DNA sequence: TGCGAAATTCCATGACA
DNA sequence: ATTGTCATGGAATTTCGCA
DNA sequence: TGCGAAATTCCATGACA
DNA sequence: ATTGTCATGGAATTTCGCA
């Protein structure tokens, strides 16, 4: 069997609704299955229109062979199907109510939800500006299994922004109190 | 006058050949030379003569001498002619150069992706969806290019576009020309905040941004082809063109910019599948050796009459936007340091230090 | 399909080397080549493949082949690639040429003064006394130049200026570019009334008026020098400059334009007095021999990859004012006649006959 | 003695006042003494200002060593003297009431006055446009003494406008009647 | 071991306000 | 304190397929 | 008959929207 | 049916002044 490679499979899913930040409410999460590389796109709705608009940006850089997602309405629409067929992207869906992806991808999506929470508190409406630095942190997080960050696996080089200072990724006692109030 | 008096009686004076008859006629010392009888003016009058001859049409060496030779002769006339040409400020700043610049440098390709971005604006273009300009960001190592439509070549549109780009990776160095979008303090703070070093071209030297400028050529060329017989709605084509050029082979490299960046084609048409049986780690190993073995051009031969800058040399900077009927060159300035055979620091006409390309310099004639 | 069927059973087909194993896998005929396993598509599908590969980024020969080679192999792939490149209209009209024009002609200097005038306008210039343009009339034999300030590059200002000039002498031929002032029917009637033949440059080729254009350089250069540190009041300087340039030596000729025209300097500074003892008839005799012995340059060496036009060749005219994101070249046209190695008549994109300089032509690639 | 040459001496004089033609009343006549070459400049007055204005055109083509004229006020003024001194032109005047120049120049000025008269009749106010063709005719008139036209002597070449059809230069019986009426 | 032809490389040319 | 670049298609050169 | 230096010629370079 | 040109100043070459 052929070894796994970047662009073999993109895992997409929506995070939200979030507090409004510069008019955006959702984040389309795209994770490459082999490298763990993450792209974050802010959308205004979990719609096919918003998904196509954001994936058109990504697919102007690299086109995946397969897009995996759950049976979410935006991804199971006939419009999104025609969109994928036009780019030669095979759509692969997880069973309804049985969301499965990959250990590496499952853990990556955990990190994204926890990292977003950690920086949502104290400024829940300023996350649109923070999406760049979140993707950098996610993509320069050391992978205990592969012993390479997503950046290193995607580009074959070290990064100019290594993240050796890992956040606690857990909410400090003061961030738990300021979150139970929101 | 005393020098010429001893000549009339037949005494020898160095510079005046002895085999000629120097006589006096009409109160003027004259000599019977092959070309005819010429007037030998006293030393004290020769500067004014060379000036009157030069100032008729501000002619150079030979055209000024031919005027003087019609009436006068004296030892080493061209020496006095050249002395005036080097003191005539109008000729120094108006005349063209006749010495080419030394041969171009071919700076080493950046070793890694994201080591150096080259950025520049294209435009203005025909209005498309309200947009007029295109921010072009070319990775130096790979040629991999990002395209962003903007309404102005502004700092705010640059920052907005690069904040999206730097979501993927932060570059060590961004190189740009000295346009307003890139030289503003707002852009400098943006780059310092992210640990990016801003590197600027010498002024008025697009060759220095040649990496991006050359890619601008490909972008406009592809846009033109896609827009033939259609209204120029180029906004929706920027993603198409970006993908197309990033996946286009460079015949001399044998690789696409996508391949140099990722080491494997994505799901684009005609995707290369040679590394299908290798693992990703073996693939990246082959990628690291490919990036190091890429063809690198060498400096071309210097043209037969090129000049190279020397510290202390009098040189002149080209006027940026010379008005009508105004000189093309600034007053002479001194080379302070030679950064490389094509780049110098000069003591500007305003008194400032200025880093200029020698393509915008001429060496001051007649020393 | 039938051609490939006989290949699978091991029968030989010309173009397919026998030393390779041609097998079937996944309903596709494949071959195990050194670079890897490639798909051999049936003849009937290869045109569509070359088109899909070319149309990604409208790439040329090698960049298109490298795409196809990633998946496919068949005999003489580049032959099919080049066949598509010659049928792709967008590439033919958008791509640059890579073949230089043949070496320039150095047309014989007119034998006599007034045999041929070259005329052109300079401008617009900074308003001076209400005037914006300068009519420049250069005699071809002598270089002798007349300067006329005008408010527009119009026919009416041309006629008014040349009626004063032709007070001294009528020329056989007036040469001009195809500007509006000179191509109007009003100007043609003016010249026919006086027995003057109007000769026009090929369109968009100022080299053809090089005699006057080069003199424009000297005029602006002298004006600039005289105007340094002054407001650009150039109207009162035109007579000064006219006199100055007409009495300036050409170092290669060893004569001024005044001398080539009159055979004796007037009462200008540094007037040559060599012919003072000759009579006027002896002076004119020496003048007639000087006019015939003047230095004439020869055609330079052709550059290593130059093209010369051939009758029947497919060539393309350069678009005059190409809009943004629009092709730089017209659709292919045929050379009807070769007037000289640098000038041809073509069957225009509109269907008309057009006389163009080859500097505004490229040979259509891929025949 | 040095042979005579073009630009050695210009003979200048005013013809007029003439009938107004496009606002001009006088003609400044300039004849080169050696070649007989003629320049005609229309002026609005026989003034120093008009003379300097017209001679500035001519002296931007060729500067004479000497200008000869009568003691006319425009030529004897201190302004015209300063003008000539600035260009290195020596001014030479004929004795008052004793106008002398040169046989060739005397005859040339006769031709000019007679040629102007011949074309003044029938159209006395359209001579400004005719000055070009008058100078051509004058300068391509065969000289019986030198056996060369002024054009040939000035440029050393034949002309593209040879005037082999000489006007009668005398007034026909019908031009004498239409002139006695004006 | 060498031929004709195909394939690959070479590289001048030109354009990126 | 900074620096030209590279797609292009004929031509030159090398390699291939066969013997 | 030859040397050093001055004088002349050569000519690449660049600009004429 | 038309076509590059030529001032410029270092460098290359030739000539001059003297012996
Ligand atoms: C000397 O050329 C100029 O005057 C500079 N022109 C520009 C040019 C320019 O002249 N481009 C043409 C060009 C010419 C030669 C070359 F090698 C590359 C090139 F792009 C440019 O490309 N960009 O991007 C500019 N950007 C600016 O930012 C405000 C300002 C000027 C330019
Ligand atoms: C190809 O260049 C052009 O587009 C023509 N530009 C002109 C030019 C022009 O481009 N001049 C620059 C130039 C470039 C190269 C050259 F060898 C000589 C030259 F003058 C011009 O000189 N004149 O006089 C024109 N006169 C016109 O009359 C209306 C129209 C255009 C020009
Ligand atoms: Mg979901
Ligand atoms: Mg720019
Ligand atoms: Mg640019
Ligand atoms: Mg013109
Ligand atoms: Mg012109
Ligand atoms: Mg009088
Ligand atoms: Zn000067
Ligand atoms: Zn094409």
């Amino acid at each position: 069997d052929r070894p796994q490679k970047p662009f073999d499979k993109f895992f997409i899913d929506y995070i939200g609704p979030l507090p409004p930040s510069q008019g955006y409410l959702y984040v389309l999460v795209v994770v490459d299955g082999m490298t763990g590389f993450t792209w974050l796109y802010p959308t205004k709705a979990p719609s096919t229109s918003a998904t196509v608009k954001s994936l058109n940006v990504l697919t102007s850089i690299a086109i995946p062979k397969v897009i995996h997602s759950d049976q979410g309405a935006a991804f199971t629409s006939s419009t999104f199907a025609e969109w994928a067929k036009e780019r030669g992207i095979h759509l692969e869906f997880s069973t309804p109510y049985h969301p499965q992806s990959s250990g590496k991808v499952e853990r990556k999506n955990s990190d994204i939800k926890r990292l977003l929470t950690k920086l949502l508190v104290g400024r829940p409406t300023k996350w649109y500006d923070l999406l760049p630095v979140v993707q950098l942190a996610l993509n320069n997080t050391y992978s205990p299994v592969l012993k390479y960050t997503p950046h290193q696996l995607l580009f074959g080089i070290d990064s100019n922004t290594p993240f050796a200072n890992q956040d606690t990724l857990d909410l400090t006692r003061e961030e738990e109190l300021s979150l139970l109030q929101e | 006058d005393a020098e010429l008096d001893q000549l009339l009686q037949g005494h020898y004076i160095k510079g005046y050949p002895k085999q000629y008859t120097y006589f006096l006629e009409d109160g003027k010392v004259k000599v019977s030379r092959p070309e005819g009888v010429k007037i030998i003016p006293p030393q004290s009058d020769r500067q004014k003569i060379v000036l009157q001859a030069h100032n008729l049409a501000h002619t150079g060496r030979e055209a000024t001498l031919l005027k003087i030779a019609n009436l006068y002769w004296w030892p080493n006339m061209r020496k006095d002619v050249v002395k005036q040409l080097g003191r005539c400020q109008q000729c120094l700043i108006t005349n063209a150069s006749n010495k080419a610049s030394g041969p171009i440098l071919r700076p080493d390709r950046p070793q890694k992706p994201f080591d150096k971005f080259f950025i520049d604006y294209i435009g203005p273009l025909p209005p498309s969806q309200g947009y007029l300009y295109v921010l072009v960001v070319v990775d130096g190592m790979t040629g991999f290019t990002w395209l962003y439509p903007t309404k102005a070549p502004s700092t705010s549109a640059t920052v907005k576009s690069l904040n999206v780009l730097t979501s993927i990776a932060i570059p060590k160095v961004i190189h740009s020309d000295q346009g307003a979008a890139f030289t503003s303090s707002t852009f400098a703070e943006w780059a310092k905040e992210r640990g990016i070093h801003l590197e600027f071209s010498t002024p008025y030297h697009p060759q220095s941004s040649g990496k991006v400028e050359r890619k601008n050529s490909d972008i406009k060329r592809l846009l033109t082809k896609l827009l033939v017989g259609r209204p120029t709605k180029w906004y929706d084509l920027l993603p198409v063109v970006q993908l197309a050029l990033n996946n286009t082979y460079s015949p001399v490299l044998k690789y696409t910019p996508h391949q140099l960046l990722f080491g494997i084609d994505s799901n684009t048409p005609f995707a290369n599948q040679d590394t299908l049986d290798l693992t990703r780690e073996e693939e990246l190993s082959l990628l690291q050796e490919i990036r190091t073995s890429l063809y690198h051009p060498s400096t071309p031969p210097a043209s037969s009459r090129s000049w190279s800058p020397v510290v202390g040399q009098l040189v002149q900077e080209r006027v940026a936007r010379p008005a009508s009927l105004r000189p093309r060159w600034h007053k002479p300035s001194t080379v302070l340091k030679v950064l490389n055979p094509r780049t110098v620091v000069i003591l500007d006409h305003l008194g400032n230090n200025r880093t200029v390309s020698i393509d915008n310099l001429k060496p001051t004639s007649h020393q």
